[PDB]
């Protein structure tokens, strides 16, 4: 417990320093882009070794240290719930974007503003991993929107592009639909459960989730591209095509669905909950797959392939599969 | 050096700090004013220790 | 032209006749003094002496007080057999109810 | 620790020691000494360096009290003296309810990581605890309103009782 | 706009770095306090009660 | 709370008497002061409220506000210096006397004893930005919207002060302090639903509420910049003030009256957050942005629960920062093209590059990023509402998508696009602009750290 | 050099004044209809053709291109929907 | 300018009390306030009428 | 509530009998106001007379916050007076008529019954 937990916390951190050195304008904005490749490739490096000792004994714990509000009864603190499915993707997550800014470098290079580019990849890198890493939905919300509107910012990369921004409007418009069901959820907790923090809210046994359970799929269903709330994730191809190989990628749209897998203490209770996520990623798999078929693009097959993919591990979660959904996620 | 502008432009900026002061000097004369229960209320009823003769000024 | 008025005047750039100003107004000297002052006292002391004052208050509400008294009757309740805390905040005994 | 398991009660804990029957030898055991002694060594006597500081000139903090003062049930109508002193000591008693509330919650949730997924069967003993606690704050402090004061829980408080005594009759028969 | 970014950081850290090292340099050349059962004999000033020095120091000057 | 009034009533002759070009500087160092002054009124007890006098008493209600006060006076200072450049010194001295005066009448205000001391320096504030909207206003209209300003408040303001004077009458005392202590259980008499009545459309006349808000699209969007903070950051939170301290009696009225309010103000914010999106006027939609964000205020008080409190106190800070610096980018895009269409001046992203950061966390802060004080203040609404009702949810949820929905929209139609050819005027961003939303934006993410200190006495 | 006569007026009835709100409006005689006269408001305003900007020809030298206007002309009372990253009227093959 | 003008100060010019405008202004104004009135009352009653004899779900709820 | 009351001299500012009660203090609020009355009533004195305001001629301003303060002085001394009388018949005519004035007997909090409205 000496390794591992306080490694995690080291790997978030140093993603944070090309930031901090940006926003204090000491850093070089030439090699900037190198410099990022040499932070996240290390992040990556320092992302290893966390995986080390859950393989040797399997070790999982929380990390909450200093506590933001009191609330009466309901304490506030910064929280990162480490358990098998966050612990072995920040490696994955981490040698994603090493590789595929690796190759933004050579490929968008062509912008002035190729700086200020790869700091919003970073500025994604850490709303994601504040999502990924949390353990109340609090954080989790914080991430939620901040790779929202870090996508509304990089599809809309090019500010004269007419459809980006549109794509941009239509990109956080149905994540903010999806998040109603997270502000549902919300409350739901606060009010019968009153918690916050993901263990509580497991462990107080609240086999009455129905409304709260549909609040948690619609939020998955808004960030996942599910039917009704699917389009913006093809319409975020219409920006640089690194930022195709992005948030909207396989990193950001899976966002939900590692947090429908993150309740699956709950998630199986109701098994009419259970349905609808099966039924709603099979009509994706079809209808997306359909278009894709016939069509003539390449970013927008794959994107749509990524939303009948994005529909199948939640299927599996529908059917009560959520490690083997969060081994498909990485896949 | 100019003795006469020295203090012409800058006699203007001492007046907020002299209200601060004396702002500061009569809102303290409230207190004495409002004496009445002092050390008296049972919570904080503290016996007058000989050094001092009175809880707070 | 019954109204005998001045045409409007076209609005006057900070920075014609004064491009390194900082467009405060005309007189430079005092256009860099009011902006050393400005620049001084607002990202200065007011906001970080003030963060850390904020920061570093007393006793805001007397939650560390709460803390340390709540552990003390925590301990006390698990002591001698009772439970953590009753469920009447005054004691039942003295309320006289009517009838 | 400066807390007692009085207070924060932590589960003992096991170490299954290992046993590489494989040919390979662990990695994380020297992973482990190398993040040991090249990260902990020079913060160990970093903080060696704090810890003597902190002896050279150690000043002093203490607790502060509270004398009890007449409850509101014995305080007097229209009279601002005593039943002020009723009030704050009411709110004050209102905080650390509410803290008593936040430890067993602090409890009950430290049960859960350290049963794992046995928390179901091993933590319902603080889950019952936090349960009558909450059921006692329920009715001690809940529903009075944003403006809430000592007369109005000795409202609610008498309109609990009073009900009760009903119900107590009623069982009578 | 880059006249804007260097002004603030110099103005900012014209105290920004010194408090910074007046905290750090608190804490670990005079640190915090420890909790006692009250001494008989001698009741706590206003600023007694807090773990702090410097929030003792602002309690002790001001409030 | 002297030690604050003295140094600010010392400010008019300081102001008045000084040099013809050392008045902006000498105003905004010590304003800037008594702001560092003001902040040690940060320090509240547990419970007792901060009783300095027997006619001025402040707590974690009070100062916040207070703060903001003392805290905006220097920044419609900076910000007037742009467009009052042309102006002779007397009446120049004179615009300052009026901010100053709408100070000190502020400090008062939140730091009043009983209602009536508090009712008169509430009201009193209508002087001085009476002058400052009709005096120093830009177009013809600004004579229709002085009046509709006046009377809209006016209005509900005096069956208000008949109900406090009949308050001094029955209970004998219209301190807040014995009120609330001395707090009684009000009947459902006929006549004490009026009393209820006269008690509130004064605070909600002026926040603005739903119906009784045309006086806000008809002042903000038309006066003076400096008028326009002063008037969204803080004059519509007297009401917040006034209604937190006026419900300890009220009850238990508020259980039955308040549902004609409440569903009127829930229907409100989704109505106004359309009309926001569908504006064509800039100022017309932060001016029709701020009711909507102080409607869930209104619901927030009303519906009596500590957590809503909390939320409301801190959407009222958070939205008095916000609306002041939307309110001053617009004055900014306002005086280079001398207009206030939306779609006058899109696309000026690759001109304005600090200019459209500016525009982008202030939009983001009104789209309340987490976790930024407006979604703090934000999302406690929604669980105290949600208890209250779960029906309630999908209301204001839609509201805060479609105030998504246009919190962009200003941005794609500002800055997203391209630059007007023929537009030829846009210069250097000035750094007192600038710097003024630089002073806007630090102390959101600063309280942001630290947000225990402005949830109010119920925290 | 703005006056009531080309400031919009109240609803047009008489053919005359529809000839004077048509060269007020940058139209010719027979290009101006103003809305239905319901009471709605809308007055003099002519009723142009509900299309959106997208159905507007790129390749024409429009004076503003970012949104495909031209200085001058008139424009339509509910541009706003009707714009390129809003609403579209453009026909569709289906 | 003419169409900010018009669609800021030349409607109530041009505005009618006609009958179809007050239809609209009907539906649309006292309509959706009765509307949720009804559906908020009724909620409200709905909820209210089981907690005076213990039929919610409350015990872990001290928060409000 | 006075005119009425036995005794009343008419015409006669300040009573013989009113000069019991304590003089009013020369640092006294109300009255340092009424110099500041008497201030602003000069500088409103220069800016009609078209004078140098604040710097115009001093006497015509010191006339003015001295006359002020003087008929403030009295105004301040009929002030107490007449407040005084209005708690001297106040406490004369209670006793004096005790049996409408009951003495309230003490029912303490612990004792009524007053409910609690639920706030959901
Ligand atoms: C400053 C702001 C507030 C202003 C309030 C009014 C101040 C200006 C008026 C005060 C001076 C005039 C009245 C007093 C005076 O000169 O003589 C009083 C009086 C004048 O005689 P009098 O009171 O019989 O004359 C007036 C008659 N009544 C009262 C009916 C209006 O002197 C007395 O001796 C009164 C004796 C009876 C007292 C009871």
């Amino acid at each position: 417990m000496n390794p591992f937990a306080s490694l995690t916390l080291t790997t978030l951190i140093i993603l944070t320093i090309p930031i901090m050195m940006s926003n204090s304008n000491i850093y070089k904005t030439n090699l900037y882009p190198n410099y990022v490749k040499t932070t996240v490739s290390y992040a990556f490096t320092l992302s290893l070794v966390p995986l080390l000792m859950f393989m040797h004994t399997g070790q999982e714990m929380i990390i909450s240290n200093w506590h933001w509000m009191t609330l009466q009864t309901v304490e506030l603190s910064l929280s990162f719930k480490m358990d098998y499915f966050s612990v072995m993707f920040i490696p994955v997550a981490l040698f994603v974007t090493w590789s595929i800014m690796e190759f933004s470098m050579w490929y968008m290079h062509s912008d002035p503003f190729i700086n200020r580019f790869f700091k919003y990849l970073v500025l994604f890198l850490i709303t994601m991993m504040i999502l990924v890493t949390a353990n109340n939905l609090f954080q989790l919300f914080i991430g939620w929107e901040g790779v929202g509107i870090m996508s509304f910012l990089l599809i809309g990369w090019w500010h004269g592009r007419t459809d980006a921004n549109t794509a941009a409007l239509q990109a956080i418009l149905y994540n903010r639909i999806g998040d109603i069901g997270f502000v549902l959820s919300m409350a739901w907790f606060l009010t019968h459960s009153n918690a916050w923090d993901l263990q509580q809210i497991f462990m107080l046994n609240n086999e009455c989730p129905n409304m709260p359970l549909i609040g948690l799929l619609l939020a998955a269903a808004g960030k996942s591209a599910q039917f009704g709330l699917h389009p913006w994730l093809p319409s975020a191809m219409e920006g640089p095509t690194p930022v195709s190989a992005l948030l909207h990628s396989s990193t950001m749209v899976v966002a939900g669905v590692f947090l429908l897998i993150r309740f699956y203490p709950l998630m199986e209770t109701n098994k009419l909950v259970q349905t609808m996520t099966l039924c709603l990623g099979a009509i994706t798999t079809l209808f997306t797959a359909l278009c894709a078929i016939t069509q003539n693009d390449i970013k927008k097959i794959v994107a749509f392939s990524t939303s009948s993919q994005l529909g199948l591990m939640m299927v599996t979660i529908g059917i009560n599969q959520p490690h083997l959904a969060f081994l498909h996620i990485c896949m | 050096m100019n003795v006469l502008q020295i203090v012409r432009d800058h006699w203007v900026h001492i007046l907020v700090p002299v209200g601060f002061v004396f702002g500061c000097y009569l809102d303290r004369r409230s207190d004495e004013k409002l004496t009445a229960f002092r050390n008296k209320s049972l919570l904080f009823k503290r016996e007058l220790r000989p050094n001092e003769e009175v809880t707070w000024k | 032209i019954r109204l005998q008025e001045d045409p409007d005047p076209e609005d006057e750039n900070l920075y014609e006749k004064n491009p390194d100003s900082h467009g405060y107004d005309k007189d430079p000297i005092v256009d860099l003094w009011n902006m050393r002052v400005v620049f001084f006292f607002g990202f200065s002391i007011v906001l970080v002496l003030g963060s850390t004052f904020v920061a570093y208050l007393p006793d805001y509400r007397m939650q560390e007080w709460a803390r340390r008294e709540a552990e003390r009757l925590v301990k006390y309740r698990e002591a001698n057999g009772l439970p953590l805390m009753e469920s009447n905040c005054f004691d039942p005994n003295k309320i006289q109810l009517p009838e | 620790d400066s807390w007692d398991k009085d207070v924060y009660p932590e589960p003992p804990r096991r170490t299954p020691a290992p046993a590489p029957q494989t040919s390979l030898p662990n990695p994380v055991t020297y992973l482990t000494k190398i993040f040991d002694l090249l990260v902990d060594r020079p913060v160990t006597l970093a903080r060696e360096f704090i810890e003597q500081q902190h002896a050279k000139n150690r000043y002093y903090y203490y607790h502060r009290e509270f004398r009890r003062v007449p409850d509101i049930t014995e305080c007097e109508e229209k009279d601002i003296l005593c039943m002020f002193e009723a009030e704050m000591q009411w709110r004050r008693d209102y905080k650390v309810d509410q803290e008593i509330v936040n430890i067993i919650q602090e409890r009950l949730k430290a049960c859960q990581q350290r049963e794992g997924e046995s928390y179901r069967q091993n933590c319902a003993k603080e889950l019952e605890q936090f349960t009558q606690v909450s059921k006692a704050f329920q009715d001690r402090y809940s529903d009075l309103g944003a403006h809430y004061s000592a007369r109005k829980c000795l409202a609610k408080q008498k309109q609990r009782m009073l009900a009760e005594r009903k119900a107590a009759k009623e069982a009578a028969a | 706009d880059r006249r804007f970014l260097k002004l603030m950081r110099f103005y900012i850290l014209l105290t920004g770095i010194p408090v910074a090292i007046g905290i750090t340099l608190v804490n670990v050349f005079i640190g915090e306090a420890e909790l006692a059962d009250i001494p008989e004999g001698y009741v706590p000033e206003h600023w007694e009660y807090f773990k702090h020095p410097i929030s003792r120091w602002i309690a002790r000057t001001f409030y | 709370m002297l030690k604050i009034i003295i140094p600010t009533t010392m400010l008019l002759p300081m102001t008045w008497m000084s040099k013809h070009n050392m008045i902006w500087i000498n105003a905004t160092v010590h304003s800037l002061l008594i702001s560092l002054i003001s902040l040690s009124l940060l320090n509240q007890l547990g419970e007792n409220s901060l009783n300095f006098s027997l006619t001025f008493f402040s707590d974690s209600l009070s100062a916040p506000l207070l703060v903001l006060t003392t805290w905006l006076l220097p920044l419609m200072l900076m910000a007037s210096q742009s467009h009052l450049s042309k102006e002779t010194t007397t009446r120049k001295k004179l615009y300052i006397t009026m901010l100053i005066l709408l100070q000190l009448f502020l400090i008062m205000t939140f730091t009043a004893t009983e209602l009536i001391l508090f009712y008169i320096l509430f009201e009193a504030t209508l002087v001085p930005t009476l002058i400052i909207i009709t005096r120093w206003g830009n177009q013809t209209e600004r004579l229709n919207a002085g009046l509709y300003f006046l009377f809209y408040t006016l209005a509900g303001s005096l069956p208000l002060l008949v109900a406090l004077v009949y308050i001094q009458n029955t209970t004998g005392s219209l301190n807040f302090l014995i009120i609330h202590y001395w707090s009684h259980p009000l009947s459902n008499s006929w006549s004490n639903i009026f009393m209820w009545l006269a008690c509130i459309m004064a605070f909600m006349v002026k926040m603005p509420l739903y119906g009784l808000h045309l006086w806000l699209p008809k002042a903000h969007v038309e006066a003076p910049i400096a008028g326009s903070m002063v008037l969204a950051a803080v004059l519509l939170k007297l009401g917040g003030y006034g209604m937190m301290r006026i419900t300890t009696i009220l009850n238990p009225l508020t259980n039955y009256m308040a549902y004609p309010f409440l569903m009127l103000s829930m229907w409100g914010m989704i109505m106004t957050s359309s009309i926001c999106l569908r504006q064509t006027d800039l100022k017309s939609l932060i001016a029709y942005s701020s009711v909507s964000h102080m409607a869930l205020v209104i619901v927030a008080i009303m519906i009596q629960t500590p957590w809503s409190f909390m939320g409301a106190t801190a959407l009222m800070i958070a939205h008095g920062l916000t609306s002041s610096m939307l309110f001053c980018l617009a004055n900014t895009n306002y005086e280079r093209v001398h207009s206030r269409t939306m779609i006058l001046a899109r696309g000026l992203q690759t001109l304005l590059p600090l200019m459209a950061t500016w525009w982008l966390m202030a939009s983001l802060t009104n789209l309340a990023l987490p976790p930024s004080i407006n979604l703090i203040g934000e999302l406690f609404i929604i669980t105290a509402s949600f208890s209250w009702s779960n029906i309630t949810i999908i209301l204001m949820g839609m509201n805060m998508m479609i105030t998504a929905l246009y919190s962009l929209y200003m941005l794609i139609t500002t800055q997203r696009g391209k630059y007007t050819h023929h537009i030829n005027n846009i210069k250097a961003s000035f750094t007192r602009e600038n710097a003024l939303m630089a002073l806007h934006i630090l102390p959101l993410l600063l309280l942001t750290l630290n947000p225990k200190m402005i949830l109010g006495p119920l925290y | 050099h703005v006056t009531k006569d080309m400031f919009p007026g109240p609803y047009p009835k008489t053919p005359e004044e529809r000839a004077a709100a048509a060269k007020k409006y940058n139209m010719r005689v027979e290009d101006y209809e103003p809305y239905p006269d319901d009471g709605m408001g809308y007055g003099d305003y002519p009723k142009l053709p509900d299309r959106s900007q997208q159905e507007r020809d790129p390749w024409y030298d429009w004076d503003h291109p970012d949104l495909r206007l031209n200085w001058g002309e008139p424009i339509h009372w509910d541009l706003d929907m009707y714009i390129r990253n809003r609403v579209d009227t453009s026909p569709t093959p289906v | 300018i003419r169409w900010t003008y018009a669609r800021s100060a030349n409607i109530y010019p041009n505005f009618r009390p006609t009958p179809k405008t007050s239809l609209l202004g009907a539906l649309f104004g006292i309509g959706p306030l009765f509307f949720w009135y009804y559906v908020f009352k009724t909620d409200r009653d709905k909820k209210e009428k089981l907690i005076q004899e213990g039929k919610l779900d409350q015990t872990f709820n001290i928060s409000y | 509530m006075m005119s009425g009351r036995p005794g009343r001299v008419p015409l006669q500012f300040l009573p013989n009998e009113a000069r019991s009660l304590p003089p009013p203090k020369l640092t006294d609020p109300r009255l340092v106001y009424m110099g500041f009355l008497g201030y602003c009533s000069g500088l409103i004195d220069n800016a009609i007379r078209r004078r140098p305001v604040v710097s115009a001629g001093l006497h015509r301003q010191l006339l003015y916050v001295t006359s002020f303060v003087f008929f403030g002085y009295y105004l301040l001394k009929r002030q107490d007076y007449m407040y005084a009388l209005r708690d001297h018949d106040m406490f004369a005519y209670v006793k004096s008529h005790p049996e409408d004035f009951p003495e309230k007997d003490k029912k303490t909090y612990g004792e009524i019954l007053e409910e609690f409205h639920p706030v959901r």
